[PDB]
RNA sequence: GGCUACACACGUGCUACAAUGGACAAUACAAAGGGCAGCGAAACCGCGAGGUCAAGCAAAUCCCAUAAAGUUGUUCUCAGUUCGGAUUGUAGUCUGCAACUCGACUACAUGAAGCUGGAAUCGCUAGUAAUCGUAGAUCAGCAUGCUACGGUGAAUACGUUCC
C-alpha cells in the first residue's frame, strides 16, 4: 500500500436492523451503517418464498 | 476478519473430510480476487474512465490499475496504448472483507436476484461474476451514477477442481 | 431504496412508491394507510421507523420481480399453446380484438412501407 | 360465462366426452362448437374443430382449460 | 365462419401534448326528451362495474336524474412529470342460448408515441365560433358517430386592392 493514493478504509459496522445482524468490516464510507436486506434477511438464502386446473375447480 | 477466521476454524475440516486430504496445504485458499470494468467507451469519452476509476477505487479501497490496449482494433476505433478498463488485485484481509461483503450486502441488492450462476468455472477452480450494475454497492450513492455499468469479479483459487471450489464458496456462503 | 429499487427523494411518498413496477397510486395509498405515515412527507425527511413500517407492508405484495415473471410466463404460456392471443403475441399485433386495418402502431411499431 | 353462472359448454359435447370417459381414446371427436369452454376432463383427448372449411385437429393439455376450443382453429389464413 | 384481416396511402372525429393546468374535499345554477312487463326511488351488501328486497309510475304527480364546465380551499412546480392514457396481464360485473374468433363497463398493475405539428388546407360575422356536460332514435347488450338540448361566452369585420 503506497502512502499517498489509497483512501480511508476504516472498520465499520453493518447493521441489518430487520434481523439485527451486526457485522464488522472495512469500508471507504465515513461508525454504524444501515442495510435493509442481507444473507440473513433475504429470501433465497433464508429459503422462504412469499395452475389452470385448480383455478377452474374452485369456480 | 470474520470470513478468514471462519475458513481456518471450520471449512478446512469440513472440506478435508470431503476430499480425504492428508495435509492442510492441499486445502484450498483464495489467493486473489481481480475486479475489472472493461470500459470500451473511453475511446469516445475519458470522463467515463475517470468515473470508472473512482468507483472501483471507492468500492475496493485502492487506486485501480488502468489497463490498456494490447492490440489495436478498428471495428471499435481502438488503438494500442489506449486505456480500457481498470483492474484491482485484492489479497488478504481485504479480500476476505470484500468477499463477505459480496455474499452479505451487495448481491442481495440486485434488482432481480434469483441466484448467481453456478457453472461459472474455467474448469480449474476459478470463479467469475457477471455483474450488471455498480450502484448495488453501499459505497456508491445512487445519485452520482454517471452511467449504470457492470463489473467482473474474478476469484482465483488453489483448488485444482471446480467441485472443491463449489464447496469452498458455499461454505463461505455463496449461492 | 425500498423494494430493492430506489425512489425519488423530492417526490412525496405516495408518488415515489409509484415508481416501482407493481405498485400504483391505489396500492400506495393503501400501503401508507397500513404502515401509517402521512402522505405529505418526503422520503428525504422520513425516518428509519417510518421507512421500515413501509418495507414491512410492501414485502407482502408481489412487486419488482415476481410481477415481471408472472406477466412473461403467462405470455410464454399462451404462446406455447397455439392460441389466438399467443399467435398475436408471436406476431406483434393487437390482442384484444382491435382492428389492424388502421391505427395499431403501438404493437406494429412505426410506419414501415 | 365470464360471470357467476359458471362456464359454458355445449351439452352434446359434454355427453360425448362422458361417453369417451372410458379413457381408451381411440377416436377424434368432431364438432362445430367453438363456443364451448374446455374442462380438465378433456386432457389427453383429440378434438376436431370447425374453422369454417376444415375440421382441424387440436390436442388438449392442462394449459388449455380456462380457454376455448375456438382459440386453436384460426379462421383467418394470412401470409 | 367472414363483412372486425394488414406491408401501407387518404378522408372524417375522439383523446392528448399541460400550470388559463392534474389530483383531492365542500358547495351552486338548466334546458329538452323518454318510460309497461318499461323507467327502477329508498335501504342494505360490494373499493367499483353492479347485486338482493322493493315503493311509486302508463305522467307537469314517480323514475332515468347528484348536470358538468364553475366557485372556494389544500397540494403538485415546468420534468416525458401527480400531463398523457394507448398497449398488455390479472380478477370481475351486466346482457345474451353463447362474448376466442368478435360486446360494453369496472378494479388492480404496467405506463407507448406525443413538449403544439412540413408543404399545404378548413369552419365561423353573434348568443355565433370555442368549450362544458345532458337526452333521445335504432338498441337484449354496445355510440369517440347521428339527431336534438341547454350553461359560460369571444375577437374581428377599415374596405373590394387581389384569389
Ligand atoms: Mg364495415
Ligand atoms: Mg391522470
Amino acid at each position: 500500500m503506497k502512502q499517498g493514493i489509497h483512501p480511508e478504509y476504516h472498520q465499520v459496522i453493518f447493521l441489518d436492523t430487520t434481523t439485527n445482524f451486526k457485522f464488522l468490516s472495512g469500508s471507504t464510507k465515513t461508525p454504524v451503517i444501515r442495510l435493509d436486506i442481507s444473507s440473513d434477511s433475504h429470501p433465497f438464502y433464508t429459503g422462504r418464498q412469499k395452475g389452470r386446473v385448480e383455478r377452474f375447480n374452485k369456480k | 476478519n470474520r470470513l478468514k477466521e471462519k475458513f481456518n476454524t471450520e471449512v478446512t475440516e469440513n472440506l478435508m473430510k470431503k476430499f480425504n486430504y492428508s495435509s492442510v496445504m492441499e486445502v484450498p485458499k483464495i489467493d486473489k480476487i481481480v475486479v475489472n470494468m472493461g470500459v470500451g467507451d473511453a475511446v469516445q469519452n475519458s470522463k467515463v474512465l475517470d468515473n470508472a476509476v473512482e468507483e472501483l477505487e471507492l468500492i475496493t479501497g485502492q487506486k485501480p490499475l488502468v489497463t490498456k490496449a494490447k492490440k489495436s482494433i478498428a471495428t471499435f476505433r481502438l488503438r494500442e496504448g489506449m486505456p480500457i478498463g481498470a483492474k484491482v488485485t485484492l489479497r488478504g484481509e481485504r479480500m476476505y472483507e470484500f468477499l463477505d461483503k459480496l455474499i452479505s450486502v451487495s448481491l442481495p441488492r440486485v434488482r432481480d436476484f434469483q441466484g448467481v450462476s453456478k457453472k461459472a468455472f474455467d474448469g480449474r477452480g476459478n470463479y467469475t461474476l457477471g455483474v450488471k450494475e455498480q450502484l448495488i454497492f453501499p459505497e456508491i450513492d445512487y445519485d452520482k451514477v454517471s452511467k449504470v455499468r457492470g463489473m467482473d469479479i474474478v476469484i482465483v483459487t488453489t483448488a485444482n477442481t471446480d467441485e472443491e471450489a463449489r464447496e469452498l464458496l458455499a461454505n463461505f456462503g455463496m449461492p | 431504496r425500498i423494494a430493492g429499487v430506489d425512489i425519488p427523494r423530492e417526490k412525496r411518498v405516495v408518488i415515489s412508491l409509484t415508481y416501482i413496477y407493481g405498485i400504483g397510486t391505489s396500492t400506495a395509498q393503501k400501503i401508507l394507510e397500513e404502515a401509517n405515515v402521512s402522505a405529505d412527507t418526503r422520503v428525504k425527511d422520513l425516518t428509519d421507523d417510518e421507512l421500515g413500517r413501509i418495507r414491512e407492508v410492501v414485502d407482502g405484495y408481489k412487486v419488482e420481480g415476481d410481477l415481471r415473471r408472472e406477466t412473461n410466463l403467462n405470455i410464454k404460456r399462451l404462446m406455447e399453446i397455439s392460441s389466438y392471443r399467443g399467435i398475436r403475441h408471436r406476431r406483434g399485433l393487437p390482442v384484444r380484438g382491435q382492428k389492424t386495418k388502421n391505427n395499431a402502431r403501438t404493437r406494429k411499431g412505426p410506419v414501415k412501407t | 360465462r365470464s360471470i357467476k353462472k359458471g362456464p359454458f359448454v355445449d351439452e352434446h359435447l359434454m355427453k360425448k366426452v362422458e361417453a369417451q370417459e372410458g379413457s381408451e381414446k381411440k377416436q377424434v371427436i368432431k364438432t362445430w362448437s367453438r363456443r364451448s369452454t374446455i374442462f380438465p376432463n378433456f386432457i389427453g383427448h383429440t378434438f376436431a374443430v370447425y374453422d369454417g372449411r376444415k375440421h382441424v385437429p387440436v390436442y388438449v393439455t392442462e394449459d388449455m382449460v380456462g380457454h376455448k376450443l375456438g382459440e386453436f382453429a384460426p379462421t383467418r389464413t394470412f401470409k
